[PDB]
């Protein structure tokens, strides 16, 4: 018996290939999973969380806080065109909304 | 059967709360949400419309909790309840 | 000397800008958890509530509201009134497909 | 029986936290958040996979039909980057036996 | 010697011998009333596939089915929907 | 003189629905009842709006139900309509219906 | 003589034709022209089932129509009887389908 | 010229959109809703087929089928009842 290497470090991967291959197969999607898919959506799933996390982060730096909080996920996600598609019919507890005054609103004189 | 609402046990029966969701607390939620100026007619209507959207998403919620057989309605009841009206949640599992 | 006081809407525009700033519950936590118990009577009777249960729904009620209240905002602008009124609501609700 | 077990995606959103923000870290109910949206687009992606199967007359999801499933729910550039990873994975994955 | 394609077309034909005999559907129309036929199993299937992996049980039973069809038709549809369902099962289980 | 569907009262096909739930990817098992009751409801569904467009095709002179009828049915029933309320039923149109500020004074 | 309807007449007559019928309204090959020219930039030599290019017309019909009547309802809401762009932008946004 | 076999779009004729309006029971028309129509139009065929391709493309064919199309129509939101579902 060799020594084990997880299905996620052959693939260069954070995310749990094997745990991915289980839900699979747990789930009710189909009768067979083949090898490659749970590394494919394993992948595609840390492509996306570190993505979120690269611009939430951002918005927790600009913020002066070290920490993420649902706020930085929300402003992140609201702000980015792609995410907020994505996300378009999701509502993320204690994210409040984007800053947004319709300009009529505003008073006499301008900007 | 003896005992009726009081079959099972311990007082726990309820008022008119729908007032408990102040004309205040709904000028707050149009603030967010960017309102400037709100007709003293809003107030009852938000609160029509809130209820219609508690009896929506509770019915659903209770659903999977008597399916369940439970007595207790969770967090996921509700999540899952939730995403079937189209109003997916985040941050209480699922 | 005349008594400060802010022209009608000033104070209005500040008010949004601090609660879009928050993402703290703005309805009253108590209230509210009584309201979900009486509701759900409706449905069935000597129900209890886990608490994470009672904020999920409050959490899915604000977002809901404060979405339909933009949406309303827009219909009254779109007739060009400022003023928030039922028949925006209304509009809103129909356009949205929640009402025929 | 201590108090049975509850899975989550929690540690490997620390570990790409690390890589991306190595000097920042995450509130409880933002990994919520986090995990919440990951069982969301598996569902998404899966339920689309199995999907594609199915309208194919085939018993097996593929890394094909991820890929399928991924051009079809993710807008424009996420889905590039996606499908590139998706296929730097694999390739690497099977190079690797 | 084409495809061998399904449709619920035959029954769709025999329910409608019942509850109007002497009327016929164009092809067009039994199309929609195939197309919704598979919506709405689909429909309850899912959700019931839904409930079952929710309660971590490994079968879809007519309980299950129920409960979908309480979820997702609206209130006098599901009250009749349920009650036909029920009806048949019992008559169903009691046959033999 | 037994069928599934005939024990069971149905018109639908108990046995093919079994199939279908079964091979469906829903779950690991279906239990006996589960098809029965589900083809129970797509029957009893199926009969409502063919009693309603059947109806509608009788109220216009015709013998044949058309997509019209079914759509006559499906959107002057409140139920239904809701039930279908994200659906396009093909060569249906739309219900009359004009709105009364754009009709002329009596 | 000058026997001529007023301005709204035959348009309401129209309302009454078109709600009672059910046909496409469109013209048939030049919206096929159209499907083929989009398909295009998505892959070429692309070919077509006749029922397919019918389906997207029933669809697209239904939709346009469906936009129709909200976007009725918002120029009505602003007191007008004339749909307008802002209109159509108004009913898009509320029903989500843009920013 | 390219105006229409190009810009197939333009086929989509002033006459037919406000037949569309008509079924939606509009009455009045601003002449600037014939070029708003054709882009929604334009946006809403794009998507659609955009993933109707896309099942044909995944299914190794060259023939776009109804079945792709109802398949691209329903993940959309937008069932379609009449071509295979
Ligand atoms: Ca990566
Ligand atoms: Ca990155
Ligand atoms: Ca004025
Ligand atoms: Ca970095
Ligand atoms: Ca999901
Ligand atoms: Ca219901
Ligand atoms: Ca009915
Ligand atoms: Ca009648
Ligand atoms: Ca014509
Ligand atoms: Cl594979
Ligand atoms: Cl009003
Ligand atoms: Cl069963
Ligand atoms: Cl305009
Ligand atoms: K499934």
């Amino acid at each position: 018996r060799a020594k084990a290497k997880t299905r996620s470090s052959r693939a260069g991967l954070q995310f749990p290939v094997g745990r991915v291959h289980r839900l699979l197969r747990k789930g009710n999607y189909s009768e067979r999973v083949g090898a490659g898919a749970p590394v494919y959506l394993a992948a595609v799933l840390e492509y996306l969380t570190a993505e979120i996390l690269e611009l939430a982060g951002n918005a927790a730096r600009d913020n002066k806080k070290t920490r993420i909080i649902p706020r930085h996920l929300q402003l992140a996600i609201r702000n980015d065109e792609e995410l907020n598609k994505l996300l378009g019919r999701v509502t993320i507890a204690q994210g409040g909304v984007l800053p947004n005054i319709q300009a009529v609103l505003l008073p006499k004189k301008t900007e | 059967g003896l005992g009726k609402g009081g079959a099972k046990r311990h007082r726990k029966v309820l008022r008119d709360n729908i007032q408990g969701i102040t004309k205040p607390a709904i000028r707050r939620l149009a603030r967010r949400g960017g309102v400037k100026r709100i007709s003293g007619l809003i107030y009852e209507e938000t609160r029509g419309v809130l209820k219609v959207f508690l009896e929506n998403v509770i019915r659903d919620a209770v659903t999977y909790t008597e399916h369940a057989k439970r007595k207790t309605v969770t967090a996921m009841d509700v999540v899952y309840a939730l995403k079937r009206q189209g109003r997916t949640l985040y941050g209480f599992g699922g | 000397k005349k008594p400060h006081r802010y022209r009608p809407g000033t104070v209005a525009l500040r008010e949004i800008r601090r609660y879009q700033k928050s993402t703290e519950l703005l309805i009253r936590k108590l209230p509210f958890q009584r309201l979900v118990r009486e509701i759900a009577q409706d449905f069935k009777t000597d129900l209890r509530f886990q608490s994470s249960a009672v904020m999920a729904l409050q959490e899915a009620c604000e977002a809901y509201l404060v979405g339909l209240f933009e949406d309303t905002n827009l219909c009254a602008i779109h007739a060009k009134r400022v003023t928030i009124m039922p028949k925006d609501i209304q509009l809103a609700r129909r356009i949205r497909g929640e009402r025929a | 029986r201590k108090r049975s077990r509850k899975e989550s995606y929690s540690i490997y959103v620390y570990k790409v936290l690390k890589q991306v923000h190595p000097d920042t870290g995450i509130s409880s109910k933002a990994m919520g958040i986090m995990n919440s949206f990951v069982n969301d687009i598996f569902e998404r992606i899966a339920g689309e996979a199995s999907r594609l199967a199915h309208y194919n007359k085939r018993s097996t999801i593929t890394s094909r039909e991820i890929q399928t499933a991924v051009r079809l729910l993710l807008p424009g550039e996420l889905a590039k980057h996606a499908v590139s990873e998706g296929t730097k994975a694999v390739t690497k994955y099977t190079s690797a036996k």
